[PDB]
């Protein structure tokens, strides 16, 4: 059963420029040293992507509180996140919620995922209280608080697990794309290893298809999961969780763009042009060519 | 070099449209329908690519067209020019023409 | 049953293709002799090196016609 | 002179299918004969994935009112492969049952189903007099008669909210131009034909380019290469040569397409090698001849192909059969190209590098 | 079924028109002279081919 | 001349080409048919012709 904690205190928001960022394989067919235009919802060029910590120490006595905000969900969603502990453990996507209308749970454990869909009653505070073990602590137990009940599920995944083991500055950037069309939930995904940038890299790495589940089920809104590691019993003055939140992930919106996207001979997506971004793309798209003559 | 090029990069580009066709595929086509249906579409198909294929022989009759005056210019300043020395102002060069 | 559409289309290729080695013939065999420079390239101080064959090299051609090969893609 | 005469078009050998390997059954007696079919304002809709589908038995019963395919002929639904298939089923009078096709308007095409004007699928309907009617009247069967607006292709919205047709809402009250949306029907065994009761099934075909799930009884042959064969990788049918490929296709990658329009390679579901797909070969054919004035004889150029896929001479354009190629070089007769024509000399067709001229020394 | 362009039990087992048919095809009631009080079993139907 | 002629033979011999119709005899399709149906097949006519 979950644990109330305490209020969300409304947090006003900030938002960060995504750098050529959110580029997935849009089809499952092979292409190569070709410049392809596809018509896909994609995460426009240099929008301003909202950006939330782990943790987040406001008030002056120290507080050290969890900082899941609920976010809509239109026309699927870029999920980035900057880490090296793993603080984030998975996602809740559905519309109300509740016990009325059913939900889809992604969690992602030391052994494995779990990946359900059915009417979770989740409360208002969904998280992963995490402790070690007093002899090997190789590895992470785990006591999830995210739900009170869960009644007529009618799906069931498990597969290896979406996030990596990241056990000083070893931060690693973790890029999702979540579609909901056609009952289909398609996730992309990819990793990065990352030195020294905080905020996001600018650069390109395209988002390999992840999975496809047929679940036919309806999403405007979602949440995201986190590992509690201080104590809801003695929270305790500082330092007892993850360094008040270094970690933090960003969250952008598709749009419905037409991109170009150039294969190498290996076949890897390594450039894109955002057509409709500024009158030089769309000269590069009219030409199809990454390079313009006077 | 260049214009060529993109004349038979177009023309081979026509093969992917449907030209109201459930498909642009023959092959599809055919595995999917009967006779009477696949006949309906495949003429839709016939329609659209042999006018792809006259509009880029058209092309390539005016092109040519314009290739032959140059190279009829060509031999015309092979003759006059190397052939022999001309006084016909700027026809070979810019000054009074040597060789 | 469009006809003779496809064999017209096949006669207009085939004759504009006849039509571009006409224009080579017509603008290069402009001469009854394969003619030859002298062994010694002695013209007077005029030097013509740079549009005359290069023998010390496959497939004869003048260092300017090969630069004009070379940037030609 | 030389004629284009023919164009060689080298043939495939020995067919081969390569559908996967599932061996499992449709579910054809859960859905299609299930003991409850609900109404049309709530249809029951079944997802059918991962199972081998034999339309044949289906499709061959005799019983049933209509069958009508749209997109696809219901003979060929066997050779098939599609990634996923639809099942929505109903119950409607056979008056409306014409409202089930793409592009059909009317009460039920606009109010309670609504199939796409992209329809790839087929309909199946038959009636169910002696099933669903009742001697006392059977009104579980719930249609929509008035709506705010039409339905778009595949909207289920189940409301009850009572909608005002007058001047002023009733905010939900049964009043004056406030009618109860759902109408139901009174199903009888003396009910006329065109009020009796049919039941109707739609299987609507999800024709992707993704792992077909769903497939016709066909067997795989097993894979042939370095050969021209006619190939059927799961439905997708064609004529070509597979080779060993070097390609790497990402565990989510399927079809391989650098020309964009034709699928240059592909991954065996049987065995996930990849091989690539190369057409067999094909090219002019052209006929050199002296005049029939003088000579029967000719010769016979297959251009840009090596003497392998056919007195035989490789020429830059291709393979030249029926001349004896010379040493001496002559003023060109015949042109046949790159620098070599073609004459008649006693008496035979001969082949030779073309000479420019006579040298001559200033 | 008597159609051209049409697949079904009488068009592809007993009577198949071809789909460039030319003709006409008339059809008329005939139960006051085929059908039989005791049942009219004397025309054939046939189900099965290869 | 061998041009001309050779493209006025074409032009000539494509009136024999149906593009489709039942037939590349107009006279024929106006006698054997009414109008809603002569008027296809003479329209596919018309386009092949043009
Ligand atoms: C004609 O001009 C060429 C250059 O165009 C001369 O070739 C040069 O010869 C000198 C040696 O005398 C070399 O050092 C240069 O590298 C050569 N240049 C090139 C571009 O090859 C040639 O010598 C001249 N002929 C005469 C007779 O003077
Ligand atoms: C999805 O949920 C939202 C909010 O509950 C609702 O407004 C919308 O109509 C729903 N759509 C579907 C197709 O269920
Ligand atoms: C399908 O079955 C064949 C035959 O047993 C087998 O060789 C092949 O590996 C199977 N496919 C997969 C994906 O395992
Ligand atoms: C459905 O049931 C009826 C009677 O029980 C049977 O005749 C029919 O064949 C069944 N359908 C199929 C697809 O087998
Ligand atoms: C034809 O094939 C032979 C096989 O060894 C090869 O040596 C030759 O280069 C080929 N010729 C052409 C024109 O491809
Ligand atoms: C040309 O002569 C050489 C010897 O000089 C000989 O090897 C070759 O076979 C000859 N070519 C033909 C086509 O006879």
């Amino acid at each position: 059963q979950c644990v109330n904690l305490t209020t969300r205190t409304q947090l006003p928001p900030a938002y960060t420029n995504s750098f050529t960022r959110g580029v997935y394989y849009p089809d499952k067919v092979f292409r190569s040293s070709v410049l392809h235009s596809t018509q896909d919802l994609f995460l426009p060029f240099f929008s301003n992507v909202t950006w939330f910590h782990a943790i987040h120490v406001s008030g002056t006595n120290g507080t050290k509180r969890f900082d899941n905000p609920v976010l809509p969900f239109n026309d699927g969603v870029y999920f980035a996140s900057t880490e090296k502990s793993n603080i984030i453990r998975g996602w809740i996507f559905g519309t109300t919620l509740d016990s009325k209308t059913q939900s889809l749970l992604i969690v992602n454990n030391a052994t494995n995922v779990v990946i359900k869909v059915c009417e979770f009653q989740f409360c208002n505070d969904p998280f992963l209280g995490v402790y070690y073990h007093k002899n090997n602590k190789s590895w992470m137990e785990s006591e999830f608080r995210v739900y009170s009940s869960a009644n007529n599920c009618t799906f069931e995944y498990v597969s290896q697990p979406f996030l990596m083991d990241l056990e000083g500055n070893f931060k690693n950037l973790r890029e999702f794309v979540f579609k909901n069309i056609d009952g289909y939930f398609k996730i992309y995904s990819k990793h990065t290893p990352i030195n020294l940038v905080r905020d996001l890299p600018q650069g390109f790495s395209a988002l390999e298809p992840l999975v496809d589940l047929p679940i036919g089920i309806n999403i405007t809104r979602f949440q995201t999961l986190l590992a509690l590691h201080r104590s809801y019993l003695t929270p305790g003055d500082s330092s007892s969780g993850w360094t008040a939140g270094a970690a933090a992930y960003y969250v952008g919106y598709l749009q419905p763009r037409t991109f170009l996207l150039k294969y190498n001979e290996n076949g890897t997506i390594t450039d894109a042009v955002d057509c409709a971004l500024d009158p030089l793309s769309e000269t590069k798209c009219t030409l199809k060519s990454f390079t313009v003559e006077k | 070099v260049n214009q060529n090029a993109q004349a038979l990069n177009t023309l081979v580009k026509q093969l992917s449209s449907n030209f109201g066709a459930i498909s642009s595929v023959l092959n599809d086509i055919l595995s999917r329908l009967d006779p009477p249906e696949a006949e309906v579409q495949i003429d839709r198909l016939i329609t659209g690519r042999l006018q792809s294929l006259q509009t880029y022989v058209t092309q390539q009759l005016i092109r040519a067209a314009e290739i032959r005056a140059s190279a009829n210019l060509a031999a015309t300043k092979m003759s006059e020019c190397v052939l022999g020395q001309s006084k016909r102002v700027d026809f070979c060069g810019k000054g009074y023409h040597l060789m | 049953q469009y006809g003779s559409f496809c064999t017209q289309l096949n006669r207009a290729l085939t004759g504009i293709a006849v039509e571009q080695d006409k224009n080579t013939q017509e603008v290069f065999a402009q001469v009854k002799q394969i003619y030859k420079t002298p062994p010694i390239k002695d013209f007077g101080g005029f030097n013509f090196s740079q549009i005359l064959p290069d023998p010390s090299k496959p497939s004869k051609r003048s260092p300017i016609e090969d630069l004009l090969f070379n940037k030609v893609t | 002179g030389i004629y284009q005469t023919s164009n060689f078009r080298v043939q495939p050998t020995e067919s081969i299918v390569r559908f996967p390997n599932i061996t499992n059954l449709c579910p054809f007696g859960e859905v299609f004969n299930a003991t409850r079919f609900a109404s049309v304002y709530a249809w029951n809709r079944k997802r059918i994935s991962n199972c081998v589908a034999d339309y044949s038995v289906l499709y061959n019963s005799a019983s049933f009112s209509t069958f009508k395919c749209y997109g696809v002929s219901p003979t060929k639904l066997n050779d098939l492969c599609f990634t996923n298939v639809y099942a929505d089923s109903f119950v409607i009078r056979g008056d409306e049952v014409r409202q089930i096709a793409p592009g059909q308007t009317g009460k039920i095409a606009d109010y309670n189903y609504k199939l796409p004007d992209d329809f790839t699928g087929c309909v199946i309907a038959w009636n169910s007099n002696n099933l669903d009617s009742k001697v006392g009247g059977n009104y579980n069967y719930l249609y929509r008669l008035f709506r705010k607006s039409n339905l778009k292709p595949f909207e289920r919205d189940i409301s009850t909210e009572i909608y005002q047709a007058g001047s002023t809402p009733c905010n939900g009250v049964e009043g004056f131009n406030c009618y109860f949306p759902l109408q139901s029907y009174g199903f009888q065994p003396t009910n006329g034909v065109g009020y009796q009761p049919y039941r109707v099934v739609v299987l609507s075909f999800e024709l992707l380019h993704a792992p077909a799930t769903v497939c016709g009884p066909k067997k795989s042959t097993n894979l042939v290469k370095n050969k021209c064969v006619n190939f059927n990788f799961n439905g997708l049918t064609g004529t070509g040569v597979l080779t060993e490929s070097n390609k790497k296709f990402l565990p989510f990658q399927q079809f391989g397409r650098d020309i964009a329009d034709t699928t240059d390679a592909v991954r065996d579901p049987q065995t996930l090698e990849i091989l690539d797909i190369t057409p067999c070969s094909f090219g002019g054919v052209s006929v050199i001849t002296p005049g029939t004035n003088t000579s029967n004889q000719v010769a016979v150029l297959y251009q840009g192909v090596n003497c392998t896929e056919v007195n035989v001479f490789q020429t830059r354009a291709g393979c030249l059969i029926g001349a004896e190629h010379v040493n001496n070089s002559y003023e060109c007769d015949i042109p046949i190209g790159a620098g070599i024509c073609a004459s008649y000399q006693t008496q035979s067709i001969i082949a030779y590098t073309m000479s420019l001229g006579a040298e001559n020394s200033v």
